[PDB]
């Protein structure tokens, strides 16, 4: 192990190179976020995520990432908010608002993948970007009690129909069941909800058409 | 002890020091096992055992009444305490069985599948372990008080047969021929052993105080004829060479052949070399016997310091076989002991006696 | 009939016997080391040593010796494998073969008598006629040699004296003669005969017998100017000629017993001695002309614990030891300031007797890693091994925030790579190698102030660099630029990759391939991708003189691998890689002229396909996981062969064993990026660089074993991994003398908090044990708990029991007395610990010695001397009884699966307790009724409970299948050859169903795995077929060697592959080869095998 050291270090690495660069990831995640084109490109902000994990930013960058899709989440929450839909129309509303929020954690997952498997990875105390996602939609959509109660009571009214032999939108049922496990509020909030509400309809109708 | 067990683990003694040294400690603690029990099968004495030579599993035992048990030393059941079961038996309901005592069962050496014995009905009958049926019977012109094989020939299967007449018979179990015969002693043969080393070397005791080994390849007479004073007191062999004062009437080769241990009706034991027959002069003490036949006895194998198990009135006596000190007297008997074996494996010893008890002895702790 | 593998990881390490002489040649000065099976030799050049062979004897070695016969030009060597196995070994190297040809071999053993109590003792005439062996007490067999015995027809002669404690022939008797120290009822006598071969029995001898020490245990026949023999013992040194009688009573010597000797002068004026404590003395002789004046005794210093030494030259002794490290020392002609004359020079690293060993996945990777116990007294360590193809790190450099690494040639002149170019966030630094020093240069050309993606030698004499502004082309000579190529609309440049002739560069979307031409970038073509380009390559293939006509792309959108042909930019293959990461680092590479196109995504999974160069068609699409964090593949040249370094934080070099990829790991904790640094100061390196440092050394040419090491200076015993607590329990032993006071600092004395177990249960030199807790980072002890006084623990296991969470240290101990023959009192003490404190928990006193303990289904299962009771954790914190069990000889080793329970008892060998929960009391489930005397005990699964038993054997009971099923079937048989200590379930490796690790006292680590019946047969007629062709050293059959041998015993090995056997297919050549495959082909074979090797 013979150490070495027979050197100059005149450098300096950064000049402001931390808080401009995420101001550009900054970008990129609004862009992303709001569909619009990435006005820069991906290797740049690839890259420049894998230099600011050099600098062990790797914290801050990963808080700072938070505020982004923190705030953009309870921006879509609002127009929900308003009650002039019915309850079919609503399941595409809120389904879409999940699909959305599928293809754009992705996209954000791409860009900081280096962050996302480095850094967060090891902290197995933190989330991966993914599971990050989940947590902001489940809380500060899913979790909101009247979208929750206008949801879950959707797709049971839909089951309902369906049941009652009418044609439904499979897709758009296995999306929104497919929401709620990855959220994991599937167990709590629906199959309480749906198995008991099933059981009192075959319940009904069992002793209905023994008679008939 | 464990020290010998840290010993063992670096690699400082050879593991041959703890197992020879543990060895000598479970035979030195040797004492009888009501932990353990032999079935009483026998009407009268037991006047021979051989537990098997490979895996020490089964076990013969020549009652005086003419029934050959087979017993079976392993605890088969759960339980601490067990009784050795008897598989098999030459009873006298048996066809064949032996009209009088047998006093020698010994199992075919390489070969479990068979095994000997032979009586004072004048007869010596080849048994088959599994089906219990007489492959070849030898009648003789008169009684066999002690016959043995050798526990080391692949080559020959003679049969030493020391019968009440002065001449020694070698039965052959391959293509029978008993015409050979050993010319050379006066009296009786009452015990006659194969020397475990050579492979023709046949050791014979009789009760004229004579011990003779017989190389029985050479048709001349006997290589050697034992004298207790090692020539001190010479003179020419027509009535000198006598290894006891009464008879000898028995024979164990120490387990590595180089010695051979004679005990007699004079009270006394005397470790003979093997390769000239000079007594070494090992005292033991007075050892009592005063059988008229053959005073089974065996020696200790795979122990730091060779021990003899000597039949010694009714108690079986455990002296040191190269120093003569008497180690103890395993004392569990009603009747005068007739055959003491060794179960090597585990260090156990099985001493049939006259009052039709088996009693297996076993260290303690 | 159960089917099992058994190879052997780790060679055997002890040295049993080393004997030096002209043995290769006349001139040379050879030192054969013996170890256990290996047979080593050496060349003593005039500094260290040169090994030249090394052979793996077929036995035991128990005897070593050189002799010279009459009218050989160079020392034969008769070698005795403790099968008793001899063979007249002859050196012979023709060329480059080196071939020890047997002169002579044959069998020596007795087939009756008592193997002797101090061992084979096998000695020559100094005139070289006869070769004397005591193997059986009693007989004392003589080889002639007189005569040409191709089959050495030994022949006993009897010995009237049983019992013989060392034998020696003397120097300078007209006649053979003997001089032995024998023990009879009346003390010790030395005596002496004249062997004679016509007569074939011995004479009386030139000298009578004479009395000698009480402890007389040691023999030197001193050479032919004095003649006679000196007599060595615990106090005295009697020097004997028959008329002259020196004797002397040194007291230094009284200390410690003698137990090695050798003769340092040709004329034997000095000799060396040493003794187990492991001093080193030194005995002279003083002449008269001749005879002998005066005997004198010297304390030349320390060496390790001397088993076996010899005396090469200029004081070069080598300190051969079965227990420490096989020093190799240095005799200064004056002191050495501390009344030492020695001083050590080398060091063989030897994994001496491994009391016990547990596999911890230490580092949280997926690599098994052994922490072995080795050593002794003074020797006692603690090894570290962990296979792989580590670093040798030849010089390390602190240099945080490196981000790239390449090789210049900055001087077109010099072949070697004289130049380090790393690479900063933001900027670049060059790095000059002028020798092992390394200075910073300015490479003018090279702008400074921006990343570099890639830059390094190119066609004509030229260098290279690629910004993330702008390709620069740089004239080697005087250094300045000559072309620059730049983004047509000013875009920063996203990915680079050159070779010797091409450059191509993908900025954002699209490409741009320039082909390097003499002073001039010419932009041959370009393109524009669909999606975003991740990562690309034009590494060159097949033949073509640096001109690649591929360019490998793949690309961030729509995840996929292609394949471009170039200059074209034509799509000659897409591959969709498939799942949400992207690639990252793309590469293409030749293995034994078999193409691939590794293609590494971002998460760490990694692909490799079959590329077909002509067309570009990726078949044989295979995927493996190398790591987590993105991966770099970057290729590098190893032994004429090249191989491919995935940087990650698993670094793993990927290299072609027999046309099939070998992903290996590298002993390192992180390596970020590599290049192939091939420079003047350390040529043939690797400069792996991580987040704090830049470290170089050259890559194991084939990975191998690698030994930490950390002295404890103190016998250990047991070891045990407590996870949460994150330390080690070891349980030291140390030696004390008088009160009582150490002889020497150990790791027990040197803790940083230590305690006295304050019990009030009860109420030369001694061992004061221990319960050391090892740091399992710094390997530093922690705490070190000193037990009472005669207090020896036995046990040693990490569980948490019952219900409560907190895991514990739970040591069984048990006291010891001189009078007492087996230990009556011990306890199971509860250790807890804590806060860098260790507490006693509990405490229960028991009524004998508590060998073995194991946890059962969180329930204690401890082991008193003949008795394996299971204990419980009670809600009050004291260990309660619930059920014992009775029927044993002594429980020494437990081992457990589920519920079943497998008992080592010490001689009836084994006893598949089983517990059963509905009643709360054991159930004996079957026995082997077998004496097979147990070392260590281990179960593979449900119906094959491995065995060791202590004649150096191996065996598997198999549970068989009324009341003939109780008892255990034995169906594996093989005779390992060394003395099985411990075994613990793991691997070193991250086919076959099992993998069960094993120590040895000689060092040896072996690993027994399970088999499927077809390759069981398979193997099975390979061995046969190999042992048909392979020629031994000895001319010793391995169906012989193999034999599951015992003094009582004796059968054929089956159920069990000798798995080095089958390795040593590899190591013949492809005729030898086919003679094996006479009747499947030669490449399926050797396929097999390694496949086989994998597990190692």
């Amino acid at each position: 192990k013979l150490v070495i050291k027979n050197f100059r270090d005149r450098p300096r690495l950064p000049d402001n190179y931390t808080q401009d660069t995420w101001r550009k990831l900054h970008e990129a995640v609004r862009a992303v976020q709001s569909s619009t084109s990435i006005r820069y490109n991906l290797e740049e902000l690839y890259q420049a995520v894998e230099n600011l994990c050099s600098h062990k930013v790797s914290p801050m960058l990963y808080k700072q990432l938070r505020q982004a899709c923190e705030d953009h989440v309870q921006a879509q929450i609002l127009p929900f908010r308003e009650d002039s839909l019915d309850s079919v129309l609503f399941l595409k509303k809120i389904n879409t608002c999940w699909q959305d929020h599928c293809r754009q954690m992705i996209m954000i997952r791409s860009i900081f993948l280096f962050l996302d498997r480095t850094y967060v990875l090891q902290n197995s105390t933190l989330p991966s970007i993914w599971d990050m996602g989940l947590e902001l939609f489940r809380t500060h959509i899913i979790s909101d009690k009247m979208v929750q109660s206008k949801t879950i009571d959707g797709i049971l009214l839909l089951i309902e129909r369906e049941r009652s032999g009418e044609a439904v939108d499979r897709s758009l049922l296995r999306s929104l069941l497919g929401m709620l496990s990855d959220l994991q509020v599937y167990k709590d909030s629906f199959e309480l909800k749906f198995l008991e509400e099933t059981n009192c309809l075959y319940a009904a109708e069992g002793q209905r058409l023994m008679q008939e | 002890m464990l020290g010998f067990l840290s010993a063992r683990q670096t690699g400082l003694e050879d593991p041959l020091r703890l197992r020879r040294a543990e060895s000598t400690r479970r035979v030195l603690g040797l004492e009888l096992n009501k932990d353990r029990d032999v079935e009483r099968i026998h009407g009268g004495g037991i006047n021979t055992l051989d537990i098997e030579p490979v895996e020490g599993r089964y076990m013969l035992s020549g009652g005086s009444d003419g029934v050959i048990v087979l017993y079976d030393l392993e605890n088969s059941s759960r339980q601490s305490y067990y009784t050795c079961k008897a598989v098999c038996s030459i009873g006298r309901d048996h066809p064949d069985v032996h009209r009088y005592s047998v006093e020698t069962v010994q199992w075919y050496p390489h070969d479990t599948g068979m095994f000997t014995s032979s009586s004072f009905d004048k007869t010596l009958k080849v048994w088959d372990t599994n089906t219990l049926q007489t492959a070849d019977v030898f009648n003789f012109e008169e009684t066999v008080y002690s016959h043995h094989m050798s526990p080391v020939s692949t080559k020959h299967c003679l049969v030493a047969v020391g019968t009440r007449g002065p001449k020694v018979q070698l039965c052959d179990l391959k293509s029978g021929s008993c015409s050979h015969i050993l010319q050379g002693h006066r009296q009786e043969i009452l015990a006659v052993s194969w020397s475990p080393r050579y492979d023709y070397i046949l050791a014979t005791a009789s009760a004229d105080s004579r011990v003779k080994l017989w190389d029985v390849r050479r048709a001349s007479g006997c290589l050697i004829t034992l004298d207790q004073h090692n020539g001190k007191k010479s003179q020419a062999v027509e009535s000198a060479n006598t290894a006891h004062n009464g008879k000898v009437n028995g024979l164990c080769f120490t387990s590595d052949g180089l010695h051979l241990l004679t005990v007699g009706t004079d009270n006394r034991m005397r470790l003979w070399n093997s390769s000239n027959g000079e007594n070494t002069l090992v005292n033991y003490g007075k050892v009592c016997n005063n059988s008229k036949k053959g005073l089974k006895f065996t020696v200790s194998c795979g122990c730091s310091s060779e021990f003899v198990f000597v039949p010694y009135g009714s108690t079986i006596a455990v002296y040191t076989v190269y120093s003569g000190e008497q180690i103890t007297m395993l004392k569990g008997h009603y009747k005068t002991v007739d055959c003491c074996v060794f179960q090597s494996n585990f260090q156990e010893l099985y001493s049939g006696s006259r009052d039709c008890n088996i009693l297996a002895w076993v260290p303690s702790l | 009939m159960s089917y099992n593998y058994v190879v052997t990881a780790q060679k055997p390490t002890a040295v049993n016997g080393c004997v030096t002489g002209h043995f290769t040649s006349a001139e040379d000065l050879n030192l054969l080391i013996a170890k256990n099976t290996r047979l080593e030799i050496y060349v003593v050049t005039a500094e260290g040593l040169r090994p030249v062979k090394e052979v793996g004897m077929y036995g035991k070695i128990a005897v070593m010796e050189l002799f010279r016969p009459k009218g050989e030009s160079k020392d034969l060597l008769f070698i005795l494998t403790a099968k008793y196995n001899a063979c007249i070994l002859e050196y012979k190297q023709s060329g480059e073969s080196i071939d020890i040809i047997t002169r002579a071999h044959g069998n020596v053993q007795d087939r009756i008598g008592r193997p002797s109590e101090t061992g084979i003792i096998g000695i020559i005439d100094p005139e070289c006629r006869m070769i004397g062996l005591r193997l059986y007490d009693g007989l004392f067999k003589v080889i002639p040699l007189d005569r040409d015995n191709k089959e050495l027809k030994a022949f006993n002669i009897r010995l009237e004296e049983l019992h013989v404690i060392d034998v020696k022939f003397l120097y300078g008797c007209q006649a053979p003669t003997i001089c032995f120290v024998y023990q009879d009822p009346q003390g010790r006598h030395v005596k002496t005969y004249e062997v004679s071969l016509r007569e074939k029995e011995f004479n009386k001898g030139p000298w009578k017998q004479e009395n000698v020490e009480a402890e007389a245990s040691m023999v030197i026949a001193v050479p032919e100017p004095f003649g006679g023999a000196i007599i060595i013992g615990q106090e005295s040194i009697t020097y004997h000629n028959g008329d002259k009688y020196l004797a002397i009573a040194p007291p230094i010597i009284k200390q410690s017993t003698i137990v090695c000797h050798n003769r340092v002068d040709p004329n034997g004026s000095r000799y060396l001695l040493g003794d187990m404590e492991g001093r080193l003395f030194m005995l002279l002789l003083e002449k008269e002309e001749v005879t002998l004046k005066d005997l004198r005794v010297e304390l030349l210093g320390e060496t390790s614990i001397a088993e076996c030494l010899t005396y090469l030259d200029n004081g070069v002794v080598f300190v051969g030891s079965r227990l420490g490290d096989s020093q190799l020392v240095k005799l200064n002609v004056d002191s050495n300031e501390q009344g030492s004359y020695v001083v050590a020079m080398e060091t063989f690293t030897n994994l001496g007797p491994i009391v016990d060993m547990c596999v911890v996945d230490l580092e949280r990777q997926g690599q098994g890693q052994l922490v072995t116990c080795s050593g002794a007294f003074k020797e006692g360590s603690l090894r570290i091994i962990r296979n792989g193809i580590g670093i040798h790190e030849h010089a390390s450099i602190d240099l945080p925030g490196i981000k790239g690494l390449w090789p210049l040639r900055s001087d077109p002149n010099r072949e070697t790579d004289d130049t380090l170019v790393l690479s900063f966030v933001g900027q670049t630094r060059v790095l000059m190698l002028n020798g092992e020093e390394v200075e910073e240069t300015e490479l003018m050309g090279f702008v400074d102030d921006q990343q570099t993606f890639f830059c390094g030698n190119v066609a004509h004499q030229q260098l290279i660099q690629i910004t993330s502004a702008s390709v620069r082309l740089v004239s080697q000579e005087p250094k300045a630029l000559v072309s620059e190529w730049k983004e047509p609309q000013a875009k920063n440049i996203s990915v680079a990759s050159c070779n010797s002739s091409q450059v191509v560069v993908a900025v954002g979307r699209a490409l741009y391939y320039l082909q390097i031409h003499p002073q001039e970038l010419r932009q041959i073509s370009h393109t524009e991708m669909e999606h975003e380009v991740a990562c690309l390559d034009i590494t060159p293939l097949g033949d073509s003189n640096g001109l690649s006509p591929l360019c490998a792309i793949g690309l961030w959108t729509d995840i996929s691998a292609r394949i471009l042909k170039l200059p074209s930019f034509e799509l000659l293959h897409k591959e969709m890689l498939g799942g949400e990461i992207i690639p990252r680092s793309i590469l293409m590479t030749t293995f034994e002229s078999s193409h691939y196109l590794l293609c590494a995504l971002g998460d760490g999974a990694l692909f490799y396909f079959g590329l077909n160069i002509e067309t570009g068609l990726l078949s044989d699409r295979k995927k493996v996981t190398l790591g987590t964090q993105p991966t770099v593949l970057r290729t590098f040249r190893s032994l004429s062969t090249t191989n491919v370094f995935a940087c990650s934080d698993r670094p793993t070099v990927i290299y072609s064993s027999n046309h099939k990829l070998v992903f290996s790991n590298v002993n390192l904790k992180e390596v970020n990026y590599m290049c192939p640094l091939n420079s003047d100061g350390y040529p043939d390196s690797l400069a792996l660089a991580n987040n704090s440092t830049l470290t170089i050394g050259t890559i194991d040419e084939i990975q191998k074993l690698h030994i930490r090491t950390v002295p404890l200076y103190e016998s250990p015993r047991k070891i045990c991994y407590q996870e949460v607590s994150q330390c080690f329990g070891v349980l030291s032993s140390r030696i004390e003398v008088q009160g009582t006071t150490a002889l020497r600092p150990s790791a027990s004395t040197q803790a940083l908090s230590s305690s006295v177990s304050s019990s009030k249960l009860f109420s030369e030199e001694v061992e004061v044990h221990n319960l050391l807790i090892i740091d399992q980072h710094t390997f530093e002890v922690l705490h070190a708990h000193q037990f009472l006084q005669n207090e020896y623990a036995l046990s040693l296991v990490s569980c948490k029991l019952g219900k409560d969470p907190n895991t514990y240290f739970i040591v069984g101990t048990a006291m010891v007395y001189p009078e007492e023959a087996e230990p009556k009192q011990g306890r199971i003490v509860v250790f807890q610990y804590s806060d860098g404190k260790l507490q006693t928990v509990a405490e229960k006193e028991v009524k004998g010695a508590v060998y073995s303990m194991v946890e059962f289904n969180g329930k204690l299962l401890a082991s008193i001397n003949s008795t394996v009771r299971l204990y419980e954790w009670t809600t009050e914190k004291e260990l309660r009884t619930e059920c014992n069990h009775y029927n044993n000889i002594m429980a020494l080793y437990l081992k457990t699966k589920g519920d079943f329970i497998l008992v080592g008892d010490l001689m009836r060998s084994v006893l598949l307790l089983a517990y059963k929960p509905m009643e709360g009391n054991f159930e004996e489930i079957a026995r082997d009724f077998n004496p097979n005397w147990m070392s260590a005990v281990e179960i593979l699964d449900d119906d094959n409970f491995l065995g060791a038993e202590n004649a150096f054997n191996l065996f598997v009971c198999q549970k068989d299948s009324d009341e003939e099923r109780q008892h255990l079937q034995e169906v594996g048989l093989f005779h390992l050859g060394e003395f099985v200590n411990v075994f613990c379930h793991g691997s070193l490796v991250m086919p076959t169903q099992g993998s069960v690790l094993f120590g040895t006292v000689n060092g040896m680590i072996g690993l027994v795995t399970s088999l499927s019946e077809s390759w069981y047969n398979l193997l099975l007629d390979m061995q046969n077929r190999l042992n048909k062709v392979i020629k031994s050293v000895g001319k010793i059959e391995h169906s012989f060697w193999r034999s599951f041998h015992t003094e009582r015993k004796t059968e054929p090995a089956t159920g069990f592959i000798d798995g080095d056997l089958i390795e040593s297919f590899l190591d013949i050549s492809r005729p030898k080869m086919q003679e094996v495959v006479a009747n499947a082909t030669a490449d399926d074979l050797i396929k097999v095998v390694e496949e086989l090797t994998r597990i190692h």
